[PDB]
């Protein structure tokens, strides 16, 4: 995994692909 | 946050790594 855009789905797809079952929590931002 | 942040901006696993447990 390198460095590259996080937005909506690839955000949690990935933090789905470091975590997985770790659990990854983004909350929303202000 | 990083749905703004993370969109407008590139991040790296290390930043992922301060949104998990």
């Amino acid at each position: 995994f390198v460095n590259q855009h996080l937005c909506g789905s690839d955000l949690a797809e990935a933090l789905y692909l470091v975590c997985g079952e770790r659990g990854f929590f983004y909350t929303k931002p202000t | 946050g990083i749905v703004e942040q993370c969109c407008t901006s590139i991040c790296s696993l290390y930043q992922l790594e301060n949104y998990c447990n």
